[PDB]
């Protein structure tokens, strides 16, 4: 049993709570949920930051303890897409690390009034080197894929760290 | 370059290596103590150390240095060459240096596994240690020592 601390961030109203509820209770404030991913039973500790983001100590704490982050924007809200880099830069500074497991999520992909092109979201994620996934919390499209992909990102990072022969000296000099 | 070339020159102007020891880590016995200042760039220094240091499980190296200039991240990079082939690469960090202070710096150096040990008679006179003296990312000096095991 491996536990994973997942944190959902993004501008108000992009659908962080709806995504979390869809993953947890399968229908359209941290919560511990047992899930089978790639045949391995995982405990997911999922934090929807909608309530805590405005409190500095709270934000700093969930950025410190979060192991992976879903960075969510809404595909009909350009300003939420533009906010993404503020969340990524905050997390990175708090964690003092350029390699934080992260997935870019474009939510509300059920809406036809799209203002953020998939290609520009894909470009942002490529520049970060992270996956990009489109979701609808309304229809559940991509929901599991987004959270499971983030778990896989954490697993890859953790496997890296636990592999990175302490060296000794033939000369004593 | 020139803005930090001058900073590097100021630090080096006020820097002195006072002495260097090698002690057995287990017993604390001084095995070698250095006379000639080995940090001075531009010349190939020589050092004759007892061959028994190679038999130590670990040695403690002590450097005593003075610095008129403050340093935020005093550190050394050392490359150990055997007949010109890089044998070892080491990084040592001291950290913050108070202006006009005199400091003892201790580093623990463990032996390689016995199956990878090289004989003194093969190493002696064929080892060069190149030391780069930095203050964070600022290269202050480069110096070289040729090692004999006597
Ligand atoms: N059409 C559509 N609406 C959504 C979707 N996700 C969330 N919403 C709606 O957008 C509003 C904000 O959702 P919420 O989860 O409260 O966003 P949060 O503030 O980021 O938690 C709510 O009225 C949701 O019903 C989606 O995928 N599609
Ligand atoms: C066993 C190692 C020997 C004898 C020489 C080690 C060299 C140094 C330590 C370099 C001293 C240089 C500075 C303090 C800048």
């Amino acid at each position: 049993g491996t536990e994973y601390k997942l944190v959902v961030v993004g501008a108000g109203g992009v659908g962080k709570s709806a995504l979390t509820i869809q993953l947890i209770q399968n229908h359209f404030d941290s919560y511990r949920k047992q899930v089978v991913i790639d045949g391995e039973t995982c405990l997911l500790d999922i934090l929807d930051t909608a309530g805590q983001e405005e409190y500095s100590a709270m934000r700093d704490q969930y950025m410190r303890t979060g192991e992976g982050f879903l960075c969510v924007f809404a595909i009909n809200n350009t300003k939420s897409f533009e906010d993404i880099h503020h969340y990524r830069e905050q997390i990175k500074r708090v964690k003092d690390s350029e390699d934080v497991p992260m997935v870019l999520v474009g939510n509300k992909c059920d809406l036809p009034s799209r203002t953020v092109d998939t290609k520009q979201a894909q470009d942002l994620a490529r520049s970060y080197g992270i996956p990009f996934i489109e979701t609808s919390a309304k229809t559940r499209q991509g929901v599991d894929d987004a959270f499971y992909t983030l778990v896989r990102e954490i697993r890859k990072h953790k496997e890296k760290m636990s592999k990175d022969k302490k060296k000794k000296s033939k000369t004593k000099c | 370059m020139s803005a930090k070339d001058e900073r590097a020159r100021e630090i080096l102007r006020g820097f002195k290596l006072n002495w260097m020891n090698l002690r057995d880590a287990e017993t604390g016995k001084i095995l070698w103590q250095g006379t000639e200042d080995l940090s001075v760039p531009g010349v190939e220094h020589e050092a004759r150390v007892p061959k028994k240091i190679l038999k130590c499980k670990a040695v403690s190296r002590e450097l005593n240095f003075s610095s008129t200039e403050q340093m935020e991240k005093f550190r050394l990079e050392q490359k150990v060459y055997f007949k010109g082939q890089c044998l070892e690469e080491w990084f040592f960090e001291f950290g913050f240096v108070i202006p006009n202070s005199t400091n003892t710096w201790q580093s623990l150096i463990e032996a390689a596994p016995e199956s990878q040990m090289m004989p003194a008679s093969v190493l002696t006179g064929n080892v060069i240690i190149e030391t780069k003296f930095f203050d964070d990312d600022l290269l202050v000096s480069t110096s070289r020592v040729r090692l004999f095991y006597v």
